[PDB]
DNA sequence: TTTTTT
């Protein structure tokens, strides 16, 4: 408590997730996710093009809803973008980073042991 | 019988010219430049008033006899080392010391040699002569010969002893502050006043002493000659800006050594009190691993946060060197840290 | 101005402890005699070596890279008698830079130079003889004998060379302490007993005893006044215990498999050994700095405190470091993150990435150019070595297969893009490869500089007219950050160097003065040979995580190999940059399986939980 | 996987 009150006075206020999302007309997260899903799939085409077309028609379903984290799945079993083991589930994760800016991270949870069994692993994080 | 310690420099190599004034040889001798000087005679206000009397505002000193121990930057850890001691008692010799300690006029070799106290001057080099004799085998004469016949060894050996005594004017304006206050007062204290007067300041570094000088805010008067601190080029201009400085021949020159002691005493009263509180709790908390890092990084914020530190340093800043007329006031570092964190961590 | 305050007033207790640690007289019998070091020379194998004690003190000044442990070495130097040393030449120059920025510091060399390390010791069998410690509890004598048997091929040579001053000055004064002056070129260990070793975590445990041992040597042959005063060495070891490691390399001469295992550094040896923590009394002799002047971001600050002290990894930390992850093909692509240093966890990976970067910078039109580098092997030396390896059948190219990582004097050599060596027998079987270098890239000498020359246009002025046609110029007649400019040209291998014009690469310092450097010649000597002439410059654009420990970086992109994830490597890689804003990574080290070794972390934590340990912010 | 000492 004394650490938090003293950090708020020396470094600055880090606005909560809800307030930051409110700037981009979100009171609706699953709809904002759809608008940036294009940016997400474009970075997938640029860096992971061998699995890019699985991400042409995707529906965003909320997974985790917190005041600092919002994970949202994309069911259309998609493919692992890290290794070449139908093994992974994709999750878009929105957090507030840097100068109170929205960081959108594509994360994938695979099942094969090379990828920690059913553990979240990020792949790319872009701004919104 | 007033005893002076003088840090000298030359526009040329110093160890060369110096050894060449310890043999009475008219071959190599260059103007000596005294920019730093401490004068002393064998309470705190008794010490201030005694010094303000010697460092006369008029200029130079007040005693009638002077024993100047000319010193170079070396290690006897001493920061300076005595080279030649010189006794000026004759009217003309006292007159030339006064216009070299008060205006910064180079003290010509002939006056350095005329007042040379050979009895005590060569006593400093007596062991050096013996060791050089023993080494090369495998008084003034002792050196005249060792240098004329074995110059390189003597120079290099008087260069190993008296280490880095040959630094340039930029070096001084860099390590002894860009300000005139630093250039005079800090050079006097850190070199010729720290170890002699003892005290805690003997164990403090140059940056610490410069910080203490920065908080020694004795009223500054716009330099009469408007001489730029950056303009100083040779040891001639550094010495001039220093000897005729308002911080060299009076109240400020008398208050700085006492203010060093006062500031350290006030600071440690607070730093030590709070380190005891941090040490009692570090040892008797039995707290969580992350919470321990949280506590220690919170403890040291409450004790040394930039705002608290700024208030404390503004509470020790002086506006006058007279200890009985000082404007420094009690610091709120310790009282507040204890009344805002330590009683609540004593809720164990 | 208030930044120094805490250090200024907290280093004083440190200074008021090192003094009594250095002014403590030993009993007459405990002083190692000269006859001890005479017998050591007589001993051939390190087995009949006697269990004797060589007394020493320590004062550990530990802390993160950004802690102020180096400002403490400033106050120590100007107040105390001391011989300041460094574990690496870069660290020694860094301390010189930071000690001459306040006052005078004599040329700071490495501890290796101080105890007499020379050229032939570089490639010496330093791990050969065994030792079954008659221990548990391990006596200090047994630990010192282990560290001397470890370094037998170095301790024995140093002792023999020293064996096979001050007494003259003592005869006259019956002056001595003026021997450091009148009698010059004398070892610097003869004039002080406080030895400051900075970044001492880069030294293995074998060195600690060694240094103490060597100290007594150099104070026994010369009969120093400190030896007459019965003083003992005090090793002020300054370094980061959780951001630095020491590695031992052994080369098997038949399998040609150079292996590098992890070792116990001096800091870990002192912190984690119950025998040393008692004899040296580390509780009353610790100085843990707790500051990171190279971290103002609260969040990055929390993460760096979590990794230095070993605190549980929570979900919030995972989400924070999630904002740095950028794809594998984004870091490795040279078109992205221009000017960002890229760290890999393999030398092959760096050799791949540098070649890819050169391909990018050539196809898209800096300028890449192969520069002549040669390896001068000797026919007789290799034939004799093939005879002695129990395998006289071995090809020269197979000799240069894995002995390349060893023939070099700098590790960065294994991570460069070069052409293939040659079977160019001269009869010396010389060889020739060709490294590619990007002109105007960061270039870091791993040489003798000869300066030739020096409101936005460059005032190009040099002592002689230069014409940079292509890259070679036409001049007719380590810490310093240089800039690659161009290759102006202007005993058995000396003759060939006269034959083939040796190119001298030209570098531009921070000021802008064009300084032309020389070439490096390095030997390989290990057995159970060859001198390499090359340039010895590093790009500073890509490197290994292990080498990154040494020097801090501006912008960092980390390429992490899954499975080999060690959280210490992650902490080292992420802590090289001041600001978390300029940091990109392959994956999340906190979200992937990582082998954490939190053993020294709890030891610091228990040190932070001891009333006699001085915690200076 | 893994640098460094002249
Ligand atoms: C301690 C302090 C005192 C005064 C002013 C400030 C700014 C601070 N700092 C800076 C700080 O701790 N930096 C740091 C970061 C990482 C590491 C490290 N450890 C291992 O490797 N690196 C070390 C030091 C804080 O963070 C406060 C802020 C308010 S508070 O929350 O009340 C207490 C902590
Ligand atoms: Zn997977």
């Amino acid at each position: 408590r004394k650490a938090s009150r003293n950090a708020l006075e020396h470094f600055g206020r880090r606005e909560t997730l809800t307030e930051v999302l409110g700037r981009y007309n979100v009171q609706t997260v699953e709809g904002f996710a759809s608008e940036l899903l294009g940016r997400i799939v474009a970075c997938i085409e640029t860096h992971f093009p061998e699995h890019a077309g699985e991400y042409q028609a995707v529906s965003v379903r909320r997974a985790v809803s917190k005041d600092d984290w919002v994970l949202l799945q994309l069911v259309p079993s998609l493919s692992c973008l890290r290794f070449k083991h139908a093994t992974a589930r994709t999750f878009v994760a929105l957090s507030v980073g840097a100068n109170n800016r929205l960081c959108v991270s594509l994360c994938q949870q695979c099942f094969a042991a090379k990828c920690d069994s059913n553990r979240l692993h990020t792949l790319f994080t872009i701004d919104a | 019988p007033v005893e002076v310690t003088a840090l000298y420099a030359t526009d040329g190599c110093v160890i060369t010219s110096s050894i060449a004034l310890l043999t009475n040889s008219l071959l190599g001798a260059e103007p000596v430049y005294i920019f730093s000087y401490d004068a002393y005679t064998h309470t705190e206000q008794d010490r201030f008033e005694e010094s303000r009397a010697l460092y006369q505002a008029s200029g130079g000193l007040n005693g009638d006899s002077f024993r100047v121990t000319f010193c170079l930057l070396g290690t006897e850890r001493g920061r300076t080392r005595p080279m030649f001691v010189c006794r000026f008692e004759r009217a003309d010799d006292v007159a030339a010391l006064q216009d070299a300690l008060a205006h910064g006029t180079p003290l010509q070799p002939d006056h350095i040699a005329a007042t040379l106290d050979a009895e005590a001057t060569f006593a400093l080099h007596a062991n050096m002569i013996l060791a050089l004799t023993v080494a090369i085998n495998n008084g003034q004469r002792g050196l005249t010969t060792l240098y004329v016949h074995h110059e390189v060894r003597v120079l290099a050996a008087y260069r190993r002893a008296y280490y880095g005594s040959a630094q340039s004017p930029f070096w001084f304006l860099s390590k002894f502050g860009p300000d005139e206050k630093s250039l005079v007062l800090t050079t006097r204290y850190y070199l010729l006043q720290a170890q002699r007067l003892g005290g805690a300041g003997a164990t403090y570094d140059l940056q610490a002493i410069k910080d203490i000088c920065a908080t020694y805010a004795i009223p500054h008067a716009p330099r009469p000659d408007t001489v730029s601190a950056a303009s100083l080029t040779s040891f001639a201009a550094i010495t001039r800006f220093c000897c005729t400085s308002q911080y060299a021949r009076g109240a400020a020159a008398a208050g700085f050594p006492l203010y060093v002691e006062r500031r350290i005493a006030a600071d440690v009263r607070e730093t030590s009190a709070l380190e005891k509180f941090i040490t009692h709790d570090r040892s008797c908390l039995r707290v969580s691993d992350r919470e321990f890092i949280t506590y220690i990084y919170l403890a040291h914020f409450e004790c040394f946060s930039p705002p608290r530190l700024a208030t404390h340093l503004r509470a020790v800043t002086t506006h006058d060197p007279n200890p009985a007329a000082s404007t420094e006031q009690p610091s709120p570092l310790g009282r507040e840290a204890v009344e805002q964190f330590f009683c609540h961590v004593r809720a164990q | 101005a208030f930044l120094n305050f805490t250090s200024m007033h907290g280093v004083q207790p440190i200074l008021k402890r090192i003094r009594e640690l250095s002014q403590q007289q030993l009993d007459g019998a405990q002083v190692p005699h000269l006859q001890w070091f005479r017998d050591v020379a007589a001993l051939e194998s390190p087995a009949g070596l006697p269990l004797r004690e060589f007394p020493f003190a320590v004062y550990l000044i530990t802390g993160n890279a950004g802690s102020g442990k180096s400002t403490c070495v400033q106050t120590i130097n100007e107040v105390l008698d001391c011989v300041v040393t460094g574990a690496t030449r870069i660290a020694a120059q860094n301390m010189y830079a930071k000690l001459s920025g306040a006052f005078l510091s004599r040329p700071i060399n490495t501890i290796f130079h101080e105890f007499g390390f020379r050229g032939n010791h570089v490639q010496a069998q330093l791990g050969q003889y065994p030792y079954t410690l008659t221990s548990n509890p391990a006596s200090l004598e047994d630990l010192q004998r282990r560290d001397l048997t470890y370094y037998w091929e170095v301790i024995l040579d140093l002792t023999k060379r020293a064996l096979a001053e001050f007494r003259a000055l003592a005869a006259l004064e019956r002056l001595t302490r003026l021997a450091p002056a009148t009698h010059g070129a004398l070892p610097a260990f003869t004039r002080s007993n406080v030895i400051v070793i900075d970044e001492a975590g880069l030294l293995g445990r074998h060195l600690l005893t060694a240094v103490v041992y060597c100290w007594w040597m150099i104070n026994a042959l010369y009969h120093t006044p400190q030896y007459a005063a019965r003083l003992r060495p005090v090793l002020v070891c300054v370094g980061s215990p959780t951001q630095t490691a020491s590695l031992e390399s052994t080369f098997e001469h038949q399998k040609l498999r150079c292996s590098v295992r992890q070792s116990e550094n001096v800091l870990t040896y002192l912190i984690c050994n119950r025998t040393l923590r008692e004899y040296a009394r580390l509780s009353y002799s610790w100085a843990i700095f707790i500051n990171n002047k190279r971290c103002v971001e609260h969040e990055f600050g929390n993460l760096m405190k979590v990794l230095e002290y070993g605190l549980p990894i929570t979900e919030e930390h995972m989400q924070f470091v999630d904002r740095f992850v950028v794809p594998e093909n984004y870091i490795t692509n040279p078109a992205n993150l221009p000017g960002w240093t890229r760290l890999f966890s393999s030398h092959k990976e760096v050799s791949a990435y540098m070649a890819k970067l050169h391909a990018y910078l050539k196809v898209t039109r800096f300028v890449v150019f192969t520069l002549p580098v040669l390896t001068f092997v000797s026919v007789k030396e290799f034939d004799e070595y093939r005879r002695l390896t129990h395998q006289p059948g071995l090809t020269i190219e197979k000799w240069l297969t894995a002995n390349a990582s060893r023939i070099t004097n700098y590790s960065q050599s294994q991570d460069q893009d070069a052409g293939h060596m040659r079977c160019e027998v001269h009869s010396l079987v010389v060889a020739r490869n060709d490294v590619t270098y990007v002109l105007n890239s960061q270039i870091a000498v791993t040489l003798r500089k000869l300066v030739f020359g020096f409101e936005v246009a460059p005032f190009s002025t040099y002592v002689d007219n230069v014409i940079f046609r292509g890259c070679e110029m036409l001049t007719g007649s380590q810490t310093d950050n240089y800039t690659l400019m161009g290759y102006t040209y202007a005993a058995n291998v000396a003759e060939l160097l006269e034959e083939a014009p040796l190119p001298y690469v030209v570098l531009r310092d921070q000021h802008g003065f064009m300084s032309v450097v020389n070439t490096n010649i390095s030997e390989f000597v290990e057995s159970i040979m060859a001198i390499n002439a090359d340039y010895g410059i590093s790009s500073k654009l890509a490197m290994t995580i292990t080498r990154s420990q040494g020097l801090s970086l501006d912008k960092v992109a980390i390429c992490f190999t899954p499975g080999n994830l060690r959280l210490n490597s992650a902490y080292v890689a992420m802590s090289r940059t001041t600001s978390s804003e300029f940091l990109r990574m392959n994956l999340n080290p906190l979200r992937e399986r990582h082998e954490r070794d939190d053993v020294i972390s709890e030891h610091i934590l228990s040190a932070l939980r001891d009333p006699n340990v001085v915690i200076v912010y």
